[PDB]
DNA sequence: AGACAAAACGACGCGTCGTTTTGTCTCGGCTCCCCGACATTCTC
């Protein structure tokens, strides 16, 4: 009679726990516990997987890896270019003497930083190309523009200079790194497209638009003519934006079968779509006909003040950068002698590849070109190999013993879906699908026209030959026609045919000059095997012409038929090879069957069941349905089901039921749960938790022992991923073994609806109880507006319900402001029977006599629900004011990693590429150590300066938002002057100043506002700020890098007392804490500066208790006897800053009104979070709280006698 | 420039006789002022009363006089438990050594001066280990 | 009367509790693996 019941009540990042001992039929029971555990993050995310923004910490780590790996290996490009040219001795004397090359392989020596041309002598620095830089002063001088121009400009009078010309060497060296500093974009598949590719950025004017007749949507549409002789190929309605309008569109033109230009046409917008940038810089380096070097050269000759870097060349095909440094080697190659010495080739190939001898005589044929351009610079790595992330066949597997001494199972990887294998198993599978309705009659017309082996042998035969097949064609393969027959499928649907033999039946066809027969399974096996495997475009040809070449066809139109076959779809079948192969011989039917080709398992299998005879591995079902399998011969024509079973022994998958004996296992489950192994990591994060919190409960209420729970209650209020997971894997610990309950989930397991509960919550004064609980926020919040909208009287009930104003309801709900709302969905969950869920969703009788004694049973005479027991609703309460709210924590600052990196290594006499584990210590931070935005320290003689304060100084882009105060922040004070005389000139009006056009216009005319004196344009100044801002390293010049502590990193905040008694609080940042956690240390020092000892430590989600002003708690404990006024006194940490800790009381989820500027009003003032409590003494919370520690159940830990002997019998 | 802390050896040859280079160079090294501990003086007020049996007035006088005029005491650091414990796992010395070693490093010290704990030998990369008696 | 102890003056001057307001790295190309849901057929 007696019945422990655990309801749960599943939320985003919220679980609501009950467990009640209940007797319903003696109309008793009492709760045991309640709680409510809660996973912190913001509401962004709450408000962004709705919709889906990037809502993963693991894709940004992923993205700053990504970001991390491309420096890396820019920095090694960049490292070996170093040792070749320091090898060739091309590297300037001053320059190559602070590169290390002997222990650091082409690194510079630490806390250097050279530059190629600039030599430092005696304290100055003077350039190194004077000839080149006078012949462009020359150029310059030619062209006239000028006389004074930046030494650094003369690259690219090289780069142009190095196409026709002798440079020498140290230009050349500084032309390649130059080079591998600005690669290209470049698409590793390539499979350049259509010939025309005409995807030309055109500027066009629209002449007229002739009212085409179209008449749609009560408006007759336009077509629109174009100067060239071209018709918008869509139609337009807005006539005065497209009447002679300068339009530039992106077009794209096709050679029709016809014989005419498909013509397609796109708008695009310049300097705003990447891909029209893109488009119409190449276009105007082609059309200058020049290297982009050149070009740039030029454009610099034209318009001296061009910006270059990311204003005139941003991005550019790959080709481009190709050209111009193969031109540059070729043209330097014939006048330096160096570059033909193959001695130095020989050289800087075993410098490069010292253990690799196999790479070292591929390079040994190829020259210095290769070597610099395919294998240096423009080297691009191919995408791993996803293969071994490929799933795994259900039915075959493979065991073998390790060095371990154990028996563990490798695997079989799928079948790839293109494999001829797997089509023709899918073709077999649909054959046996098949089935002919009339269209008449709608009768089965099957058994008549397919009924003998040869009838579906020449479908096969036929189905054979094309690849995908419609209602037409299969009708007419039996003569059958549209208006009479209907073939069971969707009429107008098409279903695959094997695509890949048919594919390759047509390629071979084109070659023609071949026998009609040299396409059967081999050769098309392996052209399949090669075609998949060998995805690259000159190793695929190679091994073509290596096929045309092996087998006796003419490598002239082979390749031309399969150079340009699209690469497969990315897809794989349910089972392996093997598996497939096995299978295959029972689905064959006719010709094609035959019993030879099944294994000796398999035939062994079905000598037992023509047999008759009993095995142990045949079921009594199995000759239920083989009982027309008399003969062996009557294993022809076997579908999947049949096949498979004689093929496996198991009745396809039945599922294994399961049962959990203790906690042991479950937590064994939740040590084996892996990763990303769900939807998204929200709920995966809600499941895991849980799981540990079933396991707690279990632990601490029943001790792990077997069926503790005779019934869990489930239920959510996008999220129903977790409505059937959660309750199959919670099914094996409510399951019973005697076999009533079968199925997916237990028939324990019953989930509910959001009708039930409310109807519950109503009809058990739960919603009074849940107001009379949150009347004392309001009436705060009435008394700090002044006003009585927040409390409504009622006379029905005579007494204040809670309310809000209309204008602050956008919103609101009453129920989501607290946390122990889960905690009331779990009790209610749990107290609602299976009868009281039948009831409730299947309310329709068709007669009130079957149903009246539901009613009876559970309706007060149909008006309201009968009690649970007489003491329901006061428990209740006595229960939810009685609830602490466990917050989750995420404290970890490091972490310990491990690093794996090929490297060669000698064993057994031989080098050898294995994978070396990392030496020494080396930790993994896990927080974002800053924030992104990065200052530089100015000192300013017209700003006092406070101590312990610093000035950092950033850019910004000059715009609307600078107004005089902001104006007077900028640490240039000529600039100050001249955007104070435009901002005066324009009457005060940034807006109207500083837009871009008031920007264009104050620099045309810069004279006018700076008191006629001449002055470079402003578009970006730099502002500074006073504050606490932290340099990032210390070395090389991140000394010079100041920055700010990163979001929701403040994760220690310590208070100390000096002997007298009074608090001290310090907030430690995250950088100290890192190197105390490195030293073995405490997060947080256990004594300030002054030698005040540490009370303690207080971490965003912490509990403290707020003692009354009248108790002195100093060695109270005693944190049994928690009454409401105790725990009423409870506050959660939220944020921390200098000396300051924000607290919310721990019941507060959502406030009622968030603080807004205009108003200034707010339930927790402006920071939505007090330094104070919110009762009526405003103490602060700080100078009197003492830290508390609380379980998953929420429940207080403290020393005790068992604790204090337990501490060293353990270590006894 | 460096913090030069000292053990209860370089005392006890000061303090004895019938090793007269050893006395001799222990008492130049009390010279410099060196950093001491508050274990250093312990275990030499343990071993003055095992080894040396003298009675506690005079060592209470002399250790008060070595404390106010030739060594400079440094004050117990808090972390030295944890950080004792930190050099427990990497280092192969007697717990004693540990802690002497572990709050010579707390406070900031760079070279520590006996003839034991494997002379020469630098503890976590910011200690060395120097016997100045050769 | 002497000469020490400390209160008083100064403009100056910088710190300090309590709250509010402000500022906070951005976009492009793809590839290939896995999973989820929702439709059809087929076996049990
Ligand atoms: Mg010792």
């Amino acid at each position: 009679m007696i019945k422990n019941i655990l309801g749960l009540a599943l939320g985003t990042n919220s679980i609501g726990w009950a467990l009640v001992k209940q007797d319903f039929e003696n109309k008793q029971g009492e709760i045991l516990g309640m709680g409510s555990r809660i996973i912190p993050m913001s509401q962004d995310i709450l408000g962004d997987f709705g919709k889906g923004n990037s809502v993963s910490q693991t894709a940004e780590r992923t993205k700053y890896r990504s970001v991390r790996r491309l420096r890396e290996r820019f920095l090694l490009r960049r490292e070996r270019l170093h040792r070749v040219l320091y090898i060739l001795n091309f590297l300037p004397e001053h320059y190559a003497s602070q590169i290390d090359f002997e222990k650091r392989l082409g690194k510079f020596k630490v806390e250097t930083e050279p530059k190629l041309v600039w030599k430092n002598t005696d304290g100055q620095f003077s350039f190194l190309f004077q000839n080149s830089f006078n012949e462009m002063l020359e150029d310059f001088k030619a062209a006239g523009q000028e006389l004074k121009i930046p030494y650094d400009w003369t690259i690219y009078h090289l780069r142009k200079k190095a196409i026709s010309q002798k440079i020498e060497k140290e230009e050349l060296a500084w032309i390649l790194l130059n080079f591998n500093h600005k690669r290209g974009y470049y698409q590793l598949r390539g499979e350049d497209f259509e010939e025309e590719k005409d995807k030309t950025f055109v500027r066009l004017k629209v002449d007229r638009i002739v009212d085409s007749g179209e008449n749609v949507k009560g408006k007759i549409l336009y077509d629109v003519y174009f100067e060239n002789g071209w018709k918008y190929d869509k139609q337009v309605v807005k006539t005065e934006d497209w009447v002679d309008r300068t339009k530039e569109f992106i077009v794209s033109e096709s050679i029709l079968k016809n014989g005419e230009t498909k013509r397609t046409f796109k708008a695009v917008d310049s300097e705003k779509d990447w891909i029209a940038i893109k488009t119409k810089t190449e276009q105007e380096i082609e059309h200058s006909h020049k290297t982009v070097g050149t070009y740039i050269y030029e454009t610099l000759l034209q318009n001296p003040k061009q910006k270059i870097k990311g204003k005139l060349v941003r991005t550019i095909e790959r080709k481009f950068y190709k050209e111009e440094l193969r031109q540059i080697l070729e043209k330097q190659k014939e006048f330096h002698q160096e570059l033909q010495s193959d001695d130095l080739y020989n050289d800087c190939i075993r410098e490069l590849y010292r253990n690799n001898e196999v790479h070292q005589l591929t390079l040994r044929k190829k020259d210095f070109v290769h070597l610099f351009m395919e294998d240096i610079i423009f080297y691009q790595r191919p995408l791993r190999s996803q293969k071994s992330s490929v799933s795994n066949c259900t039915l075959e597997f493979r065991k073998y013993k390790g060095e371990n001494g154990a028996e563990h199972t490798q695997y079989l990887k799928a079948i790839p879906k293109s494999n001829p294998y797997y089509q023709e198993f899918r073709l077999w599978q649909w054959i046996f699908n098949l089935n002919l309705y009339t269209k008449d009659n709608d009768e089965n017309v099957t058994k008549v026209f397919l009924n003998t082996t040869q009838d579906f042998e020449n479908l096969f035969e036929f189905l054979n030959t094309r690849k995908e097949v419609d209602q037409k064609a299969l009708l007419k393969h039996f003569k059958l026609n549209e208006k009479t027959h209907r073939w069971n499928f969707v009429e107008d649907k098409k279903y695959p045919c094997n695509e890949t033999k048919t594919m390759i039946s047509s390629r071979l066809d084109k070659v023609e000059n071949i026998s009609d027969d040299f396409l059967t399974r081999d050769i098309e096996q392996k052209i399949w095997h090669i075609i998949y495997s060998v995805n690259d475009k000159v190793e695929y040809e190679k091994a073509l012409k290596s096929f045309a070449r092996k087998h006796h066809l003419d490598e002239s139109s082979f390749f031309e038929a399969f150079r340009k076959f699209p690469p497969f779809k990315s897809e794989y079948g349910s089972f392996s090879e093997k598996a497939i192969k096995k299978l295959l011989p029972l689905m064959r039917l006719g010709k094609y069957w035959n019993y030879a080709e099944i294994d000796k398992y398999s035939r062994e299998r079905i000598q037992k069941i023509i047999t008759g005879e009993y095995d142990e591995n045949i079921k009594d079902k199995v000759r239920e349905k083989s009982v027309h399998l008399t003969i062996e011969n009557d294993f022809q024509g076997l579908q999947l089901w049949l096949a498979q079973y004689i093929v496996y022994g198991r009745h396809s998958e039945a599922s294994m039921i399961g049962k959990w004996n203790s906690a042991n296992d479950l937590e064994v489950f939740l040590k084996d749960f892996k990763q990303h192994s769900l939807r998204n990591p929200i709920v995966e994060q809600v499941i895991t938790e849980t799981l540990r919190v079933v396991k707690d409960i279990w632990l601490k209420y029943g001790n792990g022992t077997k069926d503790f729970f005779n019934e869990i209650h489930i239920e959510l209020g996008d999220t129903r991923y977790i409505s059937k997971y959660i309750s199959g894997i919670l099914s094996n610990i409510v399951r019973v073994e005697d076999g009533s309950d079968e199925g997916v989930n237990s028939k324990n397991i019953v989930p509910g609806n959001g009708k039930i509960t409310t109807q519950l919550k109503q009809d058990w004064g739960l919603n009074d109880v849940w107001n009379d609980l949150i009347l004392p926020r309001f009436e705060r919040m009435n008394q700090l507006t002044n006003s009585k909208d927040f409390t409504a009287w009622n006379e029905n009930h005579q007494k204040f319900l809670p309310t809000v104003p209309i204008e602050f309801s956008k919103g609101f709900s009453k129920k989501r402001i607290d946390h122990r709302h889960h905690a009331l969905d779990a009790l209610v969950i749990a107290c609602a029977t299976t009868d009281h869920v039948n009831l409730l969703n299947n309310q329709s009788a068709k007669s009130d006599t079957k149903r009246y004694d539901l009613k009876k049973k559970l309706m007060k005479f149909p008006k309201q629900f009968l009690k649970p027991w007489e003491k329901f609703t006061v428990d209740a309460k006595h229960n939810l004011e009685s609830i602490i709210v466990s917050f989750k924590q995420n404290l970890r600052v490091i972490n310990k990693a491990t690093n794996y990196y090929e490297k060669y290594v000698e064993k057994d006499g031989t080098k050898n590429k294995e994978r070396v584990e990392q030496a020494g210590t080396n930790w993994a931070i896990r927080k974002p150590m800053h924030k992104d935005t990065v200052s530089g320290k100015v000192d300013l003689p017209w700003v006092k300066v406070p101590k312990g304060k610093i000035l950092t100084a950033t850019r910004k882009s000059l715009d609307s938002s600078f107004d005089l105060k902001s104006i007077g922040s900028i640490t240039d004070t000529g600039i100050q002057k001249i955007l104070k005389n435009y901002l005066a000139f324009k009457d005060g009006n940034p807006e109207l100043a500083f837009s871009p056009e008031g920007i264009d216009d104050l620099n045309k005319n810069i004279e006018k506002y700076n008191d006629g004196k001449p002055h470079q344009p402003i578009n970006k100044v730099r502002v500074f700020e006073l504050g606490s801002k932290f340099q990032v390293g210390q070395t090389g010049n991140k000394k010079g890098k100041y920055v700010e502590a990163a979001k929701g990193t403040n994760l220690f905040f310590a208070v100390y007392e000096d002997e007298k008694g009074k608090r001290s609080y310090e907030t430690i940042p995250l950088n100290e804490v890192i190197e105390r956690q490195k030293q073995g240390l405490t997060s947080v020092p256990l004594e300030n500066e002054k030698g005040s000892r540490l009370l303690f430590d207080l971490s965003p989600n912490d509990l403290v208790y707020v003692p009354e002003i009248d108790e002195n708690i100093d060695s109270n404990f005693v944190f049994s006897n928690l009454n409401k006024e105790k725990i009423s006194r409870i506050y959660k940490v939220e944020k921390t800053s200098g000396t300051e800790c924000y607290f919310v009381r721990q019941d507060i989820a959502y406030l009622i009104k968030q603080y807004d500027a205009k108003t200034k009003i707010g339930e927790l003032e402006s920071q939505n979070k007090l330094q104070v409590t919110m009762t009526d003494d405003r103490i602060r919370i700080t100078d009197t709280c003492v830290k508390i520690n609380c379980d998953r159940l929420g429940n207080i830990n403290f020393i005790t006698k068992e604790k204090i002997k337990q501490i060293f019998n353990e270590f006894r | 420039l460096d913090k030069i802390a000292i053990d209860t050896n370089i005392l006890l040859y000061a303090y004895d006789n019938r090793d007269l280079d050893k006395q001799d160079r222990a008492v130049e090294i009390l010279l410099k002022k060196p950093f001491v501990t508050q274990l250093v003086v312990f275990e030499f007020i343990k071993v003055l009363e095992r080894r040396f049996k003298m009675d506690k007035k005079e060592i209470t006088k002399l250790t008060i006089k070595l404390l106010k005029e030739v060594i400079i005491p440094l004050s117990l650091h808090r972390d030295i438990y944890n950080y004792s414990q930190f050099l427990l796992q990497r280092y192969n010395f007697g717990l004693s050594d540990i802690l002497v070693l572990s709050d010579s490093i707390l406070n900031n010290c760079t070279i520590l001066l006996s003839e034991d704990m494997c002379n020469g030998m630098i503890v976590d990369k910011k200690l060395k280990i120097v016997n100045p008696f050769l």
